[PDB]
C-alpha cells in the first residue's frame, strides 16, 4: 500500500496479448481494466477539471 | 438541439500551439522535444532571442531594483533570459579554436556577473544590485560583441 | 391500477425503434432504442454537449396502442424519455403508490423469498448432519 | 478581511511558536520537569 | 487440425501497427489494435472502427451519392465544412447557462478549426481535409481531436473519413495511428 | 567456521556468532562494504552502457547517473548531458576499489585473527567498554564530517553542483556564498513536517544545502573529537543498554528514520534531486498538466481568469486557503509546489495572470508538457501510465523507485530496531532465553483481579 | 483561540517530559530480576 | 501593506501570511477627488476585499421583517476579488463610470448564519457597469449560477452531463421530484453594486474607496430559492 | 489482562475460540452469497436514497459508492456479458467531469 502511495501501481498487462496482424486479444486482465475505468470516470464526479488524474 | 459552434483557430498553430504536443512526442529526440536542436539549427532565431535577453537585462530590471521589486527582478532573470546561457553557448560554438575559447571565456565571466546580481536581489541589496546590474550589462555587451 | 397500453417508439425517419429491456443483473440500465436490425438509433445521452443519438436530434415519438393511452401520441422529449424509461422495465402499467405509500424500489416475490429461506436452512442443516453424524461415529470420543 | 485568524498555517515557525508566550511556556514546563527529575534522581 | 508448426524462433507477422483494409472504392490502413464497430453514428456509414478500450478513439468512413463529380463542386473547403458540420455532433443541452468557463453563453461545446488542406492522390482526385479540436464544458478527454477528409469517387459518390481521438491519447501516441490511417485513406 | 553446539546460535543466526569475534566481525563489515562499493561501480558502468543520448536519464530508468549529474558532471545548460565518460570513471573507480575492500574482508574473515584485542590493542574492543566504543564512534564521526566537507569543497571549488534554479537558465554553479546563518540553517530542523513547512525537504536553495553541510561537517568532526576524549556520563550509563546488539539497535532505529526521510526527499525535493535528471515530482506533474491546458485553452481563446468550473471554484485558477492565487482543479493540494519553470510567472501574491496572459516563455511550456507526460505514476512491470492504461509506454519515475525502495528499507530496519533493541534489553535482564520455571516473577506479583 | 493553543502546547510538553524523564529514571533497572 | 510594500515581500514571505487575500491600501494620495483628471483610464490592479458578508433574513417573529444578519465565514479566506482589469472614466462634473472587464471577478464563498445554516454564494461583480458620480457609482453585475451545468449532484443528475432522473427509485424515477431531477437550472441572476472613491493618488494614478453590493445566494441549480447577500468592503485600483 | 484488559485463562477455550471464529465467519459469508444467487442483496438504503433524490445537496459515502457501482456495471457489461450483446454509445455511458 505504501509503494502504491508513491504511484507504484500493480502489474499492468492491458493489451499484452496481440495476434499475428496486431489485433489485441483481450484477457481477464483487460476485463478487470474495463471495471477500473468505470470506477475512475465516476470517482470525484466534479473534482476533475483535466483528463489525467496525476493527483 | 443546436449544432456545435465552429471557430477558425488555425492561427493558434502559428503562435506555437503545437509546442506542448511536440514536447510530448516521446518519439522525437529529447533535444527536439526540448527545442535545443531547433535553436542550434536556427542561428538567426537564436541570435534574435539573445538580443531580446540583452534588452531585458539592459533596458529593464533596473526598474524593479529602483522600487525594490525583488520578486519581479529575480523573476526578470531566468524567464526569457532563461535560455540566454544556452543561446550564448551555441553562438560561441559558431566560433572556432581561440575564437570559440575566447567567446566561451566571456560567456563565463558574464554568467558569473548575472549570478552575483541575482544574489544581491536575494539579499534585497538595492545598492549592490544596482552596481552588480551595471557590471552584468557590461559583461553581456562584451559576450554579445564576441557571439554576434 | 391498469395498463397504459403498448408504447410504440418511432424515429422521425419512420423507423420503428425498440427500447432494450433492462437485464435482471442490472439495477440501473441505460435507455437505448435499437432498430429491427439491432443498431442503436436513439438513446438518452449522459453527455449532451455533442450527442449523436439524442432522442431530440433523432426525433423519436411514442404512440400508445391499447390500454389507457390507446391512440395517444407523445412527441415531447421529456414525455417520450419518461415512457422510454418505463418501456425498458417491460409493459407500462399504472400503479397507486399512495395507499401503501410505496418507496419506489422493487421487492422480491414470495417465490424468491421461499427459495432464499429454504436454501439457507438447507445449507445450515448440512452442518447439522456433519455435527450429529460426527458425534454418532465418534460417540466413544465425544462420550463424557 | 472579514474574520481574525492566527495565520500560522503554511509558515515554518519553530515548534509552531507564533507568540512569545508559547515559546516561554514550553521551555518553562520542560525546565520544571527537568528540575523534578534531577532532584528526584541526580543525572551526573 | 492443420499441422502448422508453432512459430518457435520465427519472425513476427506484422509489426507495422497498421492492417491494410479494402472497401467499396475506398482503401486505408486501419490501426491494428482498433476493433470493428457496429454503431452507425451518421447516415451513409460504410466502415466504423474503434480503439480496443477508449471508444472516443474511433474511425468512420461515410459514403454518400453526390451529383457533383468534384469535391471542389461542393464549393470552398469552408463551405463544405459547414455542410459536413453534422459530424462534429449537436448540443442536445438547451438550458440557458453562463457558468461555463471558456464557452460562450448557453454554449457547453466549442469546435476549433486548427488546420485545413487539399491533398491529391496519384489518380489526381483532390481531398478536402480539415483538423478541428472540439472542447466541452465537462472537458472530458481534455478535448476530442477530429480529422475529417472528403472526396468524390469515380462512382460519383462523396467519401468522407472522420477520425476522433481523445486529446489524452492524442499526445500519448494515438496521433501516430490516426495520422497513418487518415493519410492511408484513398478513394477510387 | 563455527557450530551451534559451541555457540548456541543456529545457522540462521550464524552472523550472531561473530559478536565477540572482533577480528572476524571486522572482515564481515569490511567485506559487506566491498559489496556496496561493487554495486555502486558495477551498476554505474551498466547504466553508462545502457544510456542513450536521445532520451532523458529518467526515461532510461537510470538512478546512479542522476546523482553524478547533480554533482555537476557531464551536464550542460538546461541539464543536457554533454559527455558520460565522467560517469564511466566513477564506475571503474568504485569497481576496482571494491576489489581492495573485498580482499581485506576475506583476509580478516579467513587468515586474519578471530579477535584483535589480544594482538592489536587499538583495534581490540569489548562491548560495554564505553570509553573505547565512544572513541570508535569519534573516528567514524570525523570521517563523515570530512565527507560532508568534500561535498562543500566540490560546491565552492573543483567545479560546482548543478543548480536547477540557476539565474538565466539551470546549469552547474559554483556556490560562493553558502548560508551560514544558524537561524536559516537550523530553521528547517524546527520546521513542522506538515504541508507548507515540509521540514528539511523544503530546502530549495543550493546555498542552504552547502551551508547546512558546512554546519553538519564541523559538528560531526567536533563531536568525534568530543567522543574520542570523553566517556559516557552517569545519566547516559543509567539510561542506555551497553551491548553490541543494543548499539546495533540504536543504529538500526536511526538508519530506519533516515530511510523514510530520504524517501520523502526523493518524492518532494526538486533542488537536491534535479527534475531534469530525476524527472518531475508528483506535485510538479499535476501543476504541469494544469499549466499545459491553461496555456492551450488561453491560446484557443479562453479567459482562464474568469473561467468558472463546474463547482464554481475556478476551472484554471483559484485562491489558496491562505489567499495566494493557485492553479484550479484537484492540483489545489499541490499549491505549495515550487519549480524553476513556474517561479518566473509567480509573484508576491500567488501566480501573476499578467505573466500567464503574456510573457509565458516557450521553454516554460515545453518543460511543463514533458513533465506532465512523464508523471511519477507507473506499474511494477514498468507500463508507464496513470492507471487503467494500455501497455504502450515503458517508464516508471526514478523518484517512484527510490521513494518506494527506501521507504520499505526504512520500515524493515525500524522493525529490526524493535527486534534487536528488545532482545538487547531482555538479554541484559537475563530473561532473553525465557522464564526460570522456578523464579517466575508473575507468581510473586499481586493476584491483581 | 491562542489560549487553546497555549493550553494544548503546555499539556503536550508536560506529558512528553514525563515520558523522557521517566525513561531517564533508570528504566533498565525495572527488570523483574537478574 | 501598500502595493509597493506587497511587491517588496517575496511569495514565500507572503505565503501563509494571508495578506494575499487583502487589497492594497492607498495610504498616499489625497482624500479630495477633484484632482483626479477628467478622462478615461485603464482600471488595472482593481481589487475588492469584502469587509463583511451579511445575509438578509426574516426577524425571529414568523412575520418578523427580513433584516440582514451577521454570519461566520466557513471558507478559509479565498473571497477577495483581485487582478481585475476594467475601464474607468471621470467627467469635469462628478460623472464617473466604473466598468469591470476581466480578472478574478468571481469568488465562491460559503458563510454560516446564526442557527448553524451554511449559505453559499458566489461573490462577484462580473459585467459591472457603474455610472454614478465619483462616489456612489451605482451599477448592476452578472451573478452566474454557483454550480455549472456539468456539475453532477450526489444522485448523478445534472445539466449538460447528468441522469436527469431518480435512477435510485425506478418506480418513482419521474414524478414531483422533477423540481430536483431534470431541472438543474443554471440560468444566471443579476445583482446591484455601488462603489465610492475615498481617496485618489494622482501622482501614482491609484484610486481606492468603499464598495457595497447585494447579490442572490446559490439556488442549488433551482432546487432552493436564492437569498440576498449584502457584501460590504474596500476596493483598490490603479488608473493607468 | 493488563495490556488489553481481558485474557484467556483456559487453553482449551482459547483454541476452541481459534477454530470457532474462522468457521463461523465463512458460514456467514456463504449465507450472504446464497442471497446474491437470488439477487436478494443489501444494495442500498431506501431512506437515504429518497432523501438524496428529494434533497439534492444531501450526500454520504454510501451515495458516492452507489455512483461507483453504476460506472463499474456500465463500463464492463459490454465485454463481461457478451451474450447480452450490449453496444452502449459512448454518450450513454456515465462519465464524470473531465477524466
Ligand atoms: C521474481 C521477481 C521478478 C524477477 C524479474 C527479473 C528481471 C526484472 O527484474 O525485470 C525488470 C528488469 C529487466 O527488464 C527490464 O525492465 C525495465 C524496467 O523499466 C525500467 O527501464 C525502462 C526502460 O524503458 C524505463 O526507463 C523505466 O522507467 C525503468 O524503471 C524495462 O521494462 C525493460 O523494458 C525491461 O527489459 O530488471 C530489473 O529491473 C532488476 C531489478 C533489480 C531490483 C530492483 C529493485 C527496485 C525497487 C524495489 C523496492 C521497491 C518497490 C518494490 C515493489 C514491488
Ligand atoms: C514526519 C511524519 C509526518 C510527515 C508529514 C508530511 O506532510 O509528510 C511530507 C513531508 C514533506 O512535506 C512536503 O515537503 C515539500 C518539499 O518540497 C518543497 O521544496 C522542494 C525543494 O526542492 C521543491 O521546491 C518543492 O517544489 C517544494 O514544494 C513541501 O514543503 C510541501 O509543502 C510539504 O508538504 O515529509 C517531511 O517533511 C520529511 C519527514 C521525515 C520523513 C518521514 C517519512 C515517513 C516516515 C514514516 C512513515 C511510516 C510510519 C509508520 C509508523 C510509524
Ligand atoms: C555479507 C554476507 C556475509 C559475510 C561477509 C559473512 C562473513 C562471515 N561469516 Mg557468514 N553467513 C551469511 C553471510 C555472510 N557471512 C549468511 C547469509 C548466512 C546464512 C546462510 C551465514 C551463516 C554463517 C555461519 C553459520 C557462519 C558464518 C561465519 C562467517 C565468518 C567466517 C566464515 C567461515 O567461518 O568460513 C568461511 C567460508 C568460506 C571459506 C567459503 C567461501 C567464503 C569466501 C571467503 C567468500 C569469497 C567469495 C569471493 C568471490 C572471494 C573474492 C576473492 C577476491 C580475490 C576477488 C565470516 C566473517 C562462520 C563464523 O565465523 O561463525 C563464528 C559461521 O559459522 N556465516
Ligand atoms: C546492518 C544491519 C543488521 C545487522 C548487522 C544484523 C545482524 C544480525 N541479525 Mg538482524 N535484522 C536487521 C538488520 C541487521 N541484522 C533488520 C533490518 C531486520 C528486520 C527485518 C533484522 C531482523 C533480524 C531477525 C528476526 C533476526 C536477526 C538476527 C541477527 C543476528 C544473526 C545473524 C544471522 O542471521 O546469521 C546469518 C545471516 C542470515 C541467516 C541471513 C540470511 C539471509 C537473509 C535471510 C536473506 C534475505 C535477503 C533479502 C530478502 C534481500 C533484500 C534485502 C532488502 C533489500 C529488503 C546478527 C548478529 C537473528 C538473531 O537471533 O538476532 C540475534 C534473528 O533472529 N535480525
Ligand atoms: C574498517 C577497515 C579496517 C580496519 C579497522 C583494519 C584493521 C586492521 N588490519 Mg586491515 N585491511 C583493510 C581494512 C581494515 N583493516 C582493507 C580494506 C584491506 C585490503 C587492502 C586490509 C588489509 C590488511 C592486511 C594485509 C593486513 C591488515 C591488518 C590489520 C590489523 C593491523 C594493521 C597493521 O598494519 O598492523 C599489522 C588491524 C586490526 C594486518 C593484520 O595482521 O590483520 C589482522 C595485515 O596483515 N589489513
Ligand atoms: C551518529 C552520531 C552520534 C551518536 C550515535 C551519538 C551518541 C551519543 N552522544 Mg553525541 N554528538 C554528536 C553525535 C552523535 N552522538 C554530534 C554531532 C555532536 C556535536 C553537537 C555530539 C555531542 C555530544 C555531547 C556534548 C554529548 C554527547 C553524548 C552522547 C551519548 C549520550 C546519549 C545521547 O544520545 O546523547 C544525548 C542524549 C539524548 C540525545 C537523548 C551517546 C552515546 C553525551 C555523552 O555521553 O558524552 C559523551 C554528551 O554529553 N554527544
Ligand atoms: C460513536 C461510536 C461509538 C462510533 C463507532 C461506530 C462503529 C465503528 C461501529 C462498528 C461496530 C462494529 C464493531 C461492527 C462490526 C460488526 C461485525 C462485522 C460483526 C461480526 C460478528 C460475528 C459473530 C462475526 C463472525 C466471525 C467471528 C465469530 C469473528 C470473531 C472475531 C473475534 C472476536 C476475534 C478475536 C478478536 C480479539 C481482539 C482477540 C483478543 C484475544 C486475546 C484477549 C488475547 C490474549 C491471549 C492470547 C494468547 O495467545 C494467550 C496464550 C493468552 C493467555 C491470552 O490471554
Ligand atoms: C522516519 C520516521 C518519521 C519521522 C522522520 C523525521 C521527521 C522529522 C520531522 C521534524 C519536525 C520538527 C517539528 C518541530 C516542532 C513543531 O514544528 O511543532 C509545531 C508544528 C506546527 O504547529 C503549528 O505551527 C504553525 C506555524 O509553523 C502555527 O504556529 C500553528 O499555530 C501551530 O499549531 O506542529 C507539530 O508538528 C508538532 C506535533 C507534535 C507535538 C508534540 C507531540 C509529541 C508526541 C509524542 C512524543 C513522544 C515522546
Ligand atoms: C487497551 C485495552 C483495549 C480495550 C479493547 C476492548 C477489550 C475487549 C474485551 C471485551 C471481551 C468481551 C468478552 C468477555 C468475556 C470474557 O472474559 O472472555 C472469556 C475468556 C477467558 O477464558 P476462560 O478461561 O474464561 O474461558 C471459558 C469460556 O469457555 C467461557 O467460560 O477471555 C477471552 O475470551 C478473551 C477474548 C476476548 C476478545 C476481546 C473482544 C475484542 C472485540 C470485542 C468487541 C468489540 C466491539 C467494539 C464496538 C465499539
Ligand atoms: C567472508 C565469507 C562470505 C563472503 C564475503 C564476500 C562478499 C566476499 C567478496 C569480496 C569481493 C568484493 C570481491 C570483488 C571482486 C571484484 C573485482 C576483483 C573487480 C575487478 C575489476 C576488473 C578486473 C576490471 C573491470 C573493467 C573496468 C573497471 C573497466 C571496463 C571494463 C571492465 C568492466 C572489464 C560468505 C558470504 C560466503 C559467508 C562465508 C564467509
Ligand atoms: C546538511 C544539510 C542541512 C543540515 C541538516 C542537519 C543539521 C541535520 C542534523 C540532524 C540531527 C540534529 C540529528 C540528531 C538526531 C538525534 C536525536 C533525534 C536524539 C535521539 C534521542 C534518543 C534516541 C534517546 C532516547 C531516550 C530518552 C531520552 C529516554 C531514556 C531512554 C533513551 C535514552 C533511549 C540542511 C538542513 C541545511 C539541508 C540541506 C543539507
Ligand atoms: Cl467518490
Ligand atoms: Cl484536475
Amino acid at each position: 500500500l505504501s509503494t502504491m502511495a508513491f504511484n507504484l501501481n500493480g502489474f499492468n498487462f492491458n493489451q499484452s496479448v496481440v495476434d499475428s496482424q496486431g489485433r489485441v486479444l483481450n484477457t481477464w486482465a483487460d476485463i478487470i481494466n474495463r471495471a477500473n475505468l468505470g470506477m475512475e470516470v465516476m470517482h470525484e464526479r466534479n473534482a476533475h477539471n483535466f483528463p489525467l488524474d496525476l493527483a | 438541439l443546436t449544432p456545435v459552434d465552429l471557430f477558425d483557430d488555425r492561427s493558434v498553430r502559428d503562435r506555437g500551439f503545437d509546442l506542448i504536443y511536440e514536447a510530448r512526442d516521446l518519439d522525437l529526440p529529447q533535444n527536439v522535444r526540448e527545442g535545443f536542436t531547433q535553436a542550434r539549427a536556427s542561428l538567426d532565431e537564436t541570435k534574435k532571442r539573445v538580443k531580446e535577453s540583452e534588452a531585458r537585462i539592459d533596458a529593464d530590471l533596473d526598474v524593479f531594483i529602483q522600487k525594490s521589486y525583488w520578486t519581479e527582478a529575480r523573476e526578470q532573470l531566468r524567464r526569457q533570459v532563461g535560455t540566454l546561457r544556452f543561446d550564448l553557448n551555441t553562438l560561441a560554438s559558431t566560433k572556432e579554436k581561440e575564437a570559440k575559447k575566447a567567446a566561451l571565456g566571456l560567456r563565463k565571466e558574464f554568467i558569473q556577473a548575472v549570478e552575483d546580481l541575482d544574489f544581491a536581489l536575494r539579499e534585497k541589496d538595492q545598492a549592490s544590485a544596482a552596481k552588480k546590474l551595471e557590471i552584468t550589462k557590461a559583461k553581456l555587451d562584451s559576450v554579445l560583441a564576441a557571439v554576434l | 391500477v391498469g395498463w397504459l397500453g403498448h408504447a410504440s417508439f418511432k424515429d422521425q425517419e419512420g423507423r420503428e425503434l425498440f427500447v432494450r429491456r433492462m437485464p435482471t443483473f442490472f439495477e440501473t440500465f441505460p435507455v437505448l432504442l435499437l432498430d429491427k436490425d439491432g443498431i442503436v438509433r436513439a438513446d438518452v445521452p449522459f453527455r449532451k454537449a455533442e450527442s449523436k443519438y439524442s432522442i431530440e436530434q433523432v426525433g423519436v415519438s411514442v404512440t400508445f396502442y391499447g390500454g389507457e393511452l390507446d391512440g395517444l401520441t407523445f412527441t415531447d422529449p421529456a414525455t417520450v424519455k419518461k415512457y422510454a424509461r418505463k418501456a425498458q422495465l417491460g409493459e407500462i402499467f399504472e400503479f397507486d403508490r399512495s395507499t401503501l405509500q410505496s418507496d419506489g424500489v422493487f421487492r422480491s416475490s414470495p417465490r424468491g423469498w421461499f427459495t432464499f429461506g429454504h436454501v439457507c436452512f438447507a445449507l445450515l442443516f448440512f452442518f447439522g448432519h456433519i455435527w450429529h453424524g460426527a458425534r454418532t461415529i465418534f460417540r466413544d470420543v465425544f462420550a463424557g | 478581511l472579514v474574520d481574525e485568524r492566527m495565520n500560522g498555517d503554511g509558515t515554518g515557525r519553530p515548534f509552531g511558536v507564533n507568540d512569545p508566550v508559547l515559546g516561554w511556556v514550553l521551555l518553562g514546563v520542560f525546565g520544571t520537569m527537568w528540575a523534578i527529575w534531577f532532584i528526584g534522581q541526580k543525572d551526573l | 487440425a492443420y499441422g502448422d508448426s508453432a512459430n518457435v524462433f520465427g519472425k513476427v507477422t506484422n509489426k507495422s501497427g497498421f492492417v491494410p483494409y479494402a472497401g467499396d472504392g475506398f482503401a486505408l490502413l486501419l490501426p491494428a489494435k482498433w476493433n470493428p464497430s457496429k454503431e452507425n453514428d451518421f447516415p451513409g456509414v460504410i466502415l466504423r472502427y474503434e480503439d480496443n478500450f477508449d471508444a472516443v478513439n474511433n474511425l468512420v468512413v461515410i459514403a454518400q451519392d453526390t451529383d457533383k463529380k468534384a469535391i471542389a463542386d461542393f464549393g470552398s473547403q469552408d463551405k463544405f465544412l459547414e455542410s459536413v458540420s453534422y459530424l462534429l455532433g449537436k448540443q442536445a443541452y438547451s438550458g440557458e447557462t453562463q457558468s461555463e468557463g471558456g464557452f460562450a453563453p448557453n454554449r457547453v461545446s466549442a469546435a476549433s478549426l486548427l488546420d485545413v488542406s487539399t491533398t491529391t492522390d496519384k489518380k489526381g482526385k483532390t481531398y478536402y481535409k480539415y483538423e478541428l479540436l472540439v472542447r466541452s464544458a465537462d472537458g472530458d478527454e481534455g478535448g476530442r481531436h477530429q480529422l475529417i477528409g472528403a472526396t468524390v469517387g469515380s462512382d460519383n459518390k462523396l467519401y468522407i473519413i472522420k477520425i476522433q481521438i481523445g486529446d489524452k491519447r492524442w499526445f500519448k501516441g494515438a496521433k501516430k495511428e490516426a495520422m497513418g490511417a487518415f493519410d492511408s485513406f484513398t478513394v477510387v | 567456521g563455527r557450530d551451534q553446539e559451541t555457540t548456541g546460535f543456529a545457522w540462521w543466526s550464524g552472523n550472531a556468532r561473530l559478536i565477540n569475534l572482533s577480528g572476524k566481525l571486522l572482515g564481515a563489515h569490511v567485506a559487506h562494504a566491498g559489496l556496496i562499493v561493487f554495486w555502486a561501480g558495477a551498476m554505474n558502468l551498466f547504466e553508462v552502457s545502457h544510456f542513450v543520448p536521445e532520451k532523458p536519464m529518467y526515461e532510461q530508468g537510470l538512478i546512479l547517473l542522476p546523482h553524478i549529474a547533480t554533482l555537476g558532471y557531464g551536464v550542460g545548460p538546461g541539464g543536457e548531458i554533454i559527455d558520460t565518460f565522467p560517469y564511466f570513471v566513477s564506475g571503474v573507480l568504485h569497481l576496482i576499489s571494491s576489489a581492495v575492500l573485498g580482499f581485506g574482508g576475506v583476509y580478516h574473515s579467513l587468515i586474519g585473527p578471530e579477535t584483535l584485542e589480544e594482538s592489536y590493542p587499538f583495534f581490540g574492543y569489548v562491548w560495554k567498554d564505553k570509553n573505547k566504543m565512544t572513541n570508535i564512534l569519534g573516528y567514524h564521526l570525523i570521517m563523515l564530517g570530512l565527507g560532508a566537507w568534500l561535498l562543500v569543497w566540490k560546491a565552492m571549488y573543483f567545479g560546482g553542483v548543478y543548480d536547477t534554479w540557476a539565474p538565466g537558465g539551470g546549469d552547474v554553479r559554483v556556490i560562493t556564498n553558502p548560508t551560514t546563518n544558524a537561524a536559516v540553517i537550523f530553521g528547517y530542523l524546527v520546521k513542522s513536517p506538515f504541508g507548507g513547512d515540509g521540514w528539511i525537504c523544503s530546502v530549495d536553495n543550493m546555498e542552504d544545502i552547502i551551508g547546512g553541510h558546512i554546519w553538519i561537517g564541523t559538528l560531526e568532526i567536533l563531536g568525534g573529537i568530543w567522543h574520542i576524549y570523553t566517556t559516557p556520563w552517569p545519566w547516559a550509563r543509567r539510561a542506555f543498554v551497553w551491548s553490541g546488539e543494543a548499539y546495533l539497535s540504536y543504529s538500526l532505529g536511526a538508519i530506519g528514520v533516515m530511510g523514510f526521510i530520504a524517501c520523502c526527499m526523493s518524492w518532494f525535493n526538486n533542488t537536491a534531486y534535479p527534475s531534469e535528471f530525476y524527472g518531475p515530482t508528483g506535485p510538479e506533474a499535476s501543476q504541469s498538466q494544469a499549466f499545459t491546458f491553461l496555456v492551450r485553452d488561453q491560446r484557443l481563446g479562453a479567459n482562464v481568469a474568469s473561467a468558472q468550473g463546474p463547482t464554481g471554484l475556478g476551472k484554471y485558477l483559484m485562491r489558496s486557503p491562505t489567499g495566494e492565487i493557485i492553479f484550479g482543479g484537484e492540483t489545489m493540494r499541490f499549491w505549495d509546489f515550487r519549480g524553476p519553470w513556474l517561479e518566473p510567472l509567480r509573484g508576491p501574491n500567488g501566480l501573476d495572470l499578467n505573466k500567464l496572459k503574456n510573457d509565458i516563455q516557450p521553454w516554460q511550456e515545453r518543460r511543463a508538457a514533458e513533465y506532465m507526460t512523464h508523471a511519477p505514476l507507473g506499474s511494477l512491470n514498468s507500463v508507464g501510465g496513470v492507471a487503467t492504461e494500455i501497455n504502450a509506454v515503458n517508464f516508471v519515475s526514478p523518484r517512484s523507485w527510490l521513494a518506494c525502495s527506501h521507504f520499505c528499507l526504512g520500515f524493515f530496519f525500524f522493525i529490526g530496531h524493535l527486534w534487536h533493541a528488545g532482545r538487547a534489553r531482555a538479554a541484559a535482564a537475563g530473561f532473553e532465553k525465557g522464564i526460570d520455571r522456578f523464579d517466575e516473577p508473575v507468581l510473586s506479583m499481586r493476584p491483581l483481579d | 483561540m491562542l489560549t487553546l493553543k497555549i493550553f494544548v502546547y503546555t499539556v503536550v510538553t508536560f506529558f512528553v517530559c514525563l515520558f523522557i524523564f521517566g525513561f531517564l529514571s533508570n528504566d533498565p533497572a525495572r527488570n523483574p530480576g537478574k | 501593506l501598500t502595493f509597493d510594500e506587497i511587491q517588496g515581500l517575496t511569495y514565500l514571505q507572503v505565503k501563509g501570511s494571508g495578506i494575499a487575500n487583502t487589497c492594497p491600501v492607498l495610504e498616499s494620495g489625497t482624500t479630495n477627488l477633484k484632482e483626479l483628471k477628467a478622462g478615461s483610464y485603464k482600471l488595472e490592479n482593481f481589487c475588492i476585499e469584502p469587509t463583511s458578508f451579511t445575509v438578509k433574513e426574516e426577524s425571529q417573529f414568523k412575520g418578523g421583517e427580513t433584516e440582514f444578519v451577521k454570519t461566520k465565514l466557513m471558507t478559509r479566506l479565498t473571497y477577495t476579488l483581485d487582478a481585475m482589469s476594467g475601464s474607468f472614466k471621470v467627467g469635469s462634473d462628478g460623472s464617473a463610470e466604473l466598468k469591470e472587464d476581466d480578472g478574478i471577478d468571481y469568488a465562491a464563498t460559503t458563510v454560516q448564519l446564526p442557527g448553524g445554516e451554511r449559505v453559499a454564494f458566489l461573490f462577484t461583480i462580473k459585467q459591472f457597469d457603474g455610472k454614478g458620480t465619483l462616489d456612489g457609482i451605482k451599477g448592476d453585475f452578472l451573478v452566474p449560477s454557483y454550480r455549472g451545468s456539468s456539475f453532477l449532484d450526489p444522485k448523478g443528475r445534472g445539466g449538460s452531463t447528468g441522469y436527469d432522473n431518480a435512477v435510485a427509485l425506478p418506480a418513482r424515477a419521474d414524478a414531483e421530484e422533477l423540481l430536483k431531477e431534470n431541472v438543474k437550472i443554471t440560468k444566471a441572476l443579476k445583482g446591484s453594486a455601488v462603489f465610492s472613491v475615498a481617496k485618489v493618488d494622482p501622482v501614482t494614478g491609484e484610486i481606492a474607496g468603499v464598495f457595497e453590493s447585494i447579490q442572490p445566494s446559490d439556488t442549488d441549480l433551482g432546487a432552493k430559492p436564492p437569498k440576498d447577500i449584502k457584501v460590504t468592503g474596500l476596493w483598490y485600483a490603479q488608473l493607468k | 489482562s493488563q495490556i488489553f484488559g481481558v485474557a484467556f485463562s483456559n487453553k482449551r477455550w482459547l483454541h476452541f475460540f481459534m477454530l470457532l471464529v474462522p468457521v463461523t465467519g465463512l458460514w456467514m459469508s456463504a449465507i450472504g452469497v446464497v442471497g446474491l444467487a437470488l439477487n436478494l442483496r443489501a444494495y442500498d438504503f431506501v431512506s437515504q436514497e429518497i432523501r438524496a433524490a428529494e434533497d439534492p445537496e444531501f450526500e454520504t459515502f454510501y451515495t458516492k459508492n452507489i455512483l461507483l457501482n453504476e460506472g463499474i456495471r456500465a463500463w464492463m457489461a459490454a465485454q463481461d456479458q457478451p451474450h447480452e450483446r450490449l453496444v452502449f454509445p459512448e454518450e450513454v455511458l456515465p462519465r464524470g467531469n473531465a477524466l
